[PDB]
């Protein structure tokens, strides 16, 4: 279990014991309980730290991107969409993972794929139920340049085929870093010269997702938008860091704008 | 019926799944197996076999047999560098269309040591000595024979044994490297220098050839299947 | 089959899981591991500091 | 007493007569890489006492308006002895450290410093389109300085203690191995950092394992007629240094 | 969250005596405060933090 | 004092009287301006509930 | 060390880092009244932690010409918390005490105080035909002050340290439980007074069990340019408080 | 697996339940607990009142 | 150290074996054998200078 400490009954004291006094010049932080600073009763305490595990904290699906593509190519979305895999284009999921320096985990990817009708000068629409492909292309694979090209044959590339009006499709991904954990922060460079990309984006090379309609275009236009959700599973995290204080600027840098530590108060004494 | 609930991915077709499906020829009697020589069970049984390396893959030599051989001669000086190329057995021009390199371009990761065998194809009256060098990265390619012998090296002596292996060890920060060229996953440099000279009688040719072979060692593995970039089409073949 | 206690209160209470896949990345997340060791952040000192004694003697 | 300590490494030794214990970061003491965690197959050189031994860095002047100092490692020891020479000739290295900060004062002086070793202390930039350049991340044996207020530039590091040069609360740099030097208590801090990375070994010029930051949280103050020059000296010894991937010198 | 039913009390600091110091040492000093949980402390019910936000995807 | 290092330190001095209150703030470690951007307070703002004792160290 | 101590009573705790032991007056530690020494036949209420807990009194300024201060008990705690409330509603009470005096200074200051708890410290009067009045015996949480030289009045207490306000040698207040606070040694005194009376319980407004007197025997002195305000704070906790004879509030 | 009697008459008759979740809040509601104690509302008196005797003697 | 008891300092006491001359910086002095002396209650600090010699003896 994850059950917390009980309070221990304590009486009056008058001794040379000094639990309250300490030096904080040591890296050590005090271990004092209420049973050291006042009377206290015995409390049998059944509260658990069950949901404050890192495998419950990080284990809820979070949207990491959405990308759009259009049958008509109505508003410059092409007939397929692409996304270079990263976790840093969204504030919320990024912040949770950046409370740790190294994380090894498996992922679970869920896709929520929706479509909508577009304005057109077309008359009479009775468009069949759309099918969509989501193709994962590992680093150094051939890439789509059109919706019709040979790369969508998926002979070794992992791929999902899914039809609208069905449960969101999902696939597990295993741990797959070159290292023995994913690196959230890298204080190095990509060159021995100490030039080029600086930061964690040096070590980012996680392939690219491509997504298209599998159906041929119909006389109107449909735009489909695919939202990608990652959930960490089976997590071990190492080296705790402060939570972010500043809002992010960029998905490849930590650059930040100088921001206040805390919010205002009127004075030292407030009620 | 039995209460059940459908969960995400209930109707998906994942191309890397394995599920059972009804046969469309129930009770079909397959042909008996027989032993056919040369059963493959792994692609590291193909990668551990030598394959001639085109180390002389200049523009004129691509469609000829010049590609697979580098001339070496009796020099009037020490003789400089014979060749050198960045190691990276899946992204280098030199190494990526060999057996090792084309089994590598179906994968995104690789690890382990590989072995470059060299063979002298001169006369039996011709003899030489060569410095075969590997330099781990972070200091660039060696630009002198002095800097090449600070790295890993085998000094090859040409004799009755016609070949010498420079085994190039794994030596990497990460447990794996990317098949693609990536500056974080940089893999070092290979070079060859004259250690002595090719010395030969008057009545035997002053020029000789050298070939290079490459294969995986027994500590070598690959991970993460992907489509190769070396085959393509614009319409269905008919 | 693996039979394991459910999360339940305070002052039946088991569930059954069978894995259906050949990979352990396919498995449901481990949510019932409640091991801790706060002492490597909270007390990362070479000499053991006893609470009742002076920090610095 | 608990205030007196010596640390002997190689042919160097440091003495303290005021210290507030020794912090062993994450409770893990430096050691050589094991055979079950290795991946570099060549024999490692272990120079022992010749590389593991205190190296005193350039001192910094603590002033009343100082906002702090930082040194990145291993790049503050890149020209130091045979530790820096074995960095030149090897692709990989791997070392733990004991970092010892010295800053004595009289009993009529006051001030408080945070001494903290931050793993992977990737830093922001003044301009949000650009990466900070090497000259602004690192000074070598010389420290780079934090500023009290926000700075501007193009490739300059965004320095402003409140953000700690990393976009986080500066008061929260206490989950990292740390000690304080408070002038009315102790005159020295000691942190022992293990090797911490997600790869078992890594190049020593292309990567900085951690950064030592020294940040005044209570300004230096004294009555005029007392000593007005008070240095902070950082003397740091490698521990269990080993290197693989021998080749010619350089790093380009 | 602040809720009037779940009101948690007040913290304060007062002089019990005074800061007494020699002539040649400064009359003003500083005090810092630190905070941490005890070993009886727990939390429940995960939710998004209100301290991080964005108006468009980072690039 | 928000963007400076003044935020983390409260002056205390040799007073010519007893000296009054030095500071005071409502306890509430996840909703108070004082306590909510500390390590304790930012781990609290991913949760809706909390319980247990906490310890304020002063130096 | 013997200089560091904590005393925890109720939800209060005091810390010292300079102290000269604890005096337990007459070698008897506070306790509840026994069944063989009782005479009040109703059940006693014992509020425990709610009344037994340190109560800080109003501080007094130590000056170079100060002649001392006194507080009478239980009438300095008559408005203090639930200790003072249980005095209101009960005919009888009975309590021991731990009295803790605080008075820190620098090492460039000098002075010596006698801290003494005097049982039954009945005091004289300026006029020899009259009794001193309540306003001159007691100030409550505020101290009444001794004077260096003789005073005059009609109902005024005769104050003059030499007589100690009682007509006795002031130097002989050392057979009573006492400690000294000498600024070059300790910054605190602690006396633990048992309940001392010739009746097992007594009314808490009509009678004062003891008086704490604090008398400078070596004047405060320091060189100008040092702190000139030095308080003396008296923080005193009841111990084993119990009460009998519950009725309506008041005392008239 | 838990095997428990069904609700059936008056003058096969079991079902099987397996829990599929790690929480006990996920479980189906308990509908077969028929314990009662009406006496704390119906007879909440300090002295036991015997039916055949006077209420007030 | 024969200062005051309110005076405090730290000093680098160094020995350099020969063949590279005397150290001309504090940087070069700490590449040799050294003891960092911390002035405290203990008023003295020993730099023990080890034998380190090619020969078993040296000339006076
Ligand atoms: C409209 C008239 C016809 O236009 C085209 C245009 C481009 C073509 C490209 C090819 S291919 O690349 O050789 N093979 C493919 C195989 C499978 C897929 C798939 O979608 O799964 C895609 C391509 C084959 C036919 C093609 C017809
Ligand atoms: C129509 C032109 C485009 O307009 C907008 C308007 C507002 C936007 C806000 C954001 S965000 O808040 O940074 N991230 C989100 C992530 C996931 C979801 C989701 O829906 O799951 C929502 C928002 C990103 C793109 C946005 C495009």
């Amino acid at each position: 279990m994850g059950r917390v400490a009980d309070t221990i009954a304590r009486g009056p004291s008058n001794s040379e014991q000094i639990p309250a006094l300490t030096a904080v010049e040591t890296g050590h932080t005090s271990q004092v309980d209420p049973s050291d600073t006042m009377q206290t009763r015995h409390v049998h305490n059944y509260h658990s730290r069950s949901e404050s595990s890192i495998e419950n904290f990080l284990c809820r699906s979070a949207c990491v991107i959405y990308i759009k593509y259009s049958s008509a190519e109505s508003n410059n979305l092409k007939r397929y969409a692409e996304w270079v895999i990263n976790t840093r284009q969204v504030a919320q999921l990024r912040r949770k993972m950046e409370m740790f320096t190294y994380i090894r985990c498996d992922m679970e990817l869920t896709f929520v794929i929706t479509s909508h009708q577009e304005m057109s000068t077309a008359t009479n629409s009775d468009v069949p139920v759309q099918t969509h492909q989501i193709m994962y292309v590992p680093p150094g694979g051939p890439v789509p340049t059109s919706v019709n090209d040979y790369v969508w044959q998926t002979s070794t590339n992992p791929s999902i085929f899914w039809t609208e009006g069905n449960a969101p499709p999902r696939m597990s991904i295993p741990f797959m870093s070159i290292g023995n954990a994913y690196t959230m922060f890298y204080d190095g460079w990509s060159n021995f010269s100490r030039d080029g990309i600086y930061g964690y984006n040096s070590l980012n090379n996680m392939g690219t997702i491509y997504a298209r309609h599998v159906n041929d275009s119909s006389p109107g236009g449909l735009t489909s938008t695919i939202r990608i959700y990652f959930k960490p599973k089976h997590v071990k995290a190492y080296v705790p860091r402060p939570p972010r204080l500043c809002q992010y600027k960029k998905a490849k840098n930590v650059n930040f704008d100088v921001e206040a530590v805390t919010t205002e108060r009127a004075s030292l004494v407030t009620t | 019926g039995l209460p059940t609930m459908l969960t995400p991915g209930s109707t998906q077709f994942l191309t890397s799944d394995d599920f059972q499906s009804p046969s469309a020829m129930p009770q079909f009697d397959v042909t008996p197996e027989m032993n056919i020589p040369g059963q493959v069970r792994n692609l590291m049984e193909i990668a551990e076999v030598d394959s001639v390396v085109p180390i002389n893959n200049l523009q004129a030599n691509l469609k000829t047999m010049e590609a697979y051989r580098v001339q070496v001669r009796s020099t009037d000086e020490m003789g400089g560098q014979i060749f050198g190329f960045p190691l990276q057995p899946g992204a280098s021009s030199v190494l990526q269309r060999t057996l090792l390199g084309e089994i590598l371009n179906y994968y995104t990761h690789w690890s382990g040591s590989l072995k470059l065998t060299f063979v002298f194809c001169g006369s039996a009256m011709a003899t030489g000595k060569f410095l075969l060098a590997y330099s781990p990265p972070g200091a660039g390619a060696p630009d002198s024979r002095k800097n090449a012998m600070l790295g890993t090296h085998v000094i090859w002596d040409v004799g009755l044994q016609s070949s010498c292996v420079l085994c190039v060890p794994w030596i990497s920060q990460t447990h794996y490297r990317y098949v693609v060229d990536d500056k974080y996953t940089a893999s070092g440099f290979i070079s060859c220098w004259y250690q002595t000279n090719v010395i030969v009688p008057a009545e035997a040719q002053k020029s000789c050839y050298i070939m290079c072979f490459v294969s995986a060692c027994n500590d070598f593995s690959v991970r993460m299947l992907r489509d190769t970039q070396f085959i393509k089409q614009d319409t269905f073949y008919q | 089959a693996q039979v394991s206690t459910q999360k339940t209160g305070a002052h039946i209470i088991h569930y059954t899981n069978i894995n259906y896949y050949k990979d352990a990345a396919s498995n449901s997340a481990n949510r019932q591991d409640f091991t801790q060791d706060p002492s490597k952040f909270t007390e990362p000192v070479k000499d053991v500091m006893i609470k009742s004694l002076p920090a610095l003697n | 007493s608990d205030r007196v300590r010596s640390i002997t490494l190689g042919n160097s030794t440091i003495t303290t007569q005021e210290c507030a214990n020794v912090v062993v970061g994450y409770g893990v003491w430096p050691d050589y890489l094991s055979d079950e965690e290795a991946t570099a197959e060549d024999q490692p050189t272990q120079p022992d006492v010749a590389t593991c031994r205190f190296y005193t860095l350039n001192s910094v002047k603590w002033e009343m308006q100082s906002a702090g100092w930082w040194w990145k490692f291993p790049d503050a020891l890149s020209e130091m002895g045979l530790f820096g020479q074995n960095m030149q000739y090897h692709y990989l290295g791997r070392s733990g450290y004991t970092i010892h900060v010295q800053c004595n004062a009289s009993k009529f002086h006051q001030g408080c410093l945070l001494v903290v070793c931050v793993p992977e202390a990737e830093m922001g930039c003044t301009n949000a389109e650009n990466a900070p350049t090497y000259g602004d991340l690192c000074g070598g044996e010389t420290a780079k300085q934090f500023e009290q207020n926000a700075v501007t530039g193009e490739t300059a590091v965004q320095t402003a203690v409140c953000n700690a040069g990393m976009g986080v609360g500066v008061g929260n740099l206490t989950i990292y191995p740390h000690q304080w030097i408070n002038l009315r208590t102790n005159n020295s801090a000691t942190i022992v950092m293990p090797y911490i990375n997600s790869v078992p070994m890594d190049n020593m010029f292309r990567h900085n394992n951690f950064t030592l930051m020294i940040i005044p949280f209570a300004p230096l103050d004294y009555v005029t007629g007392a000593s007005s020059y008070i240095p902070i000296t950082v003397t740091v010894a490698p521990m269990s240094a080993e290197y693989n991937g021998l080749r010619l010198a350089g790093h380009q």
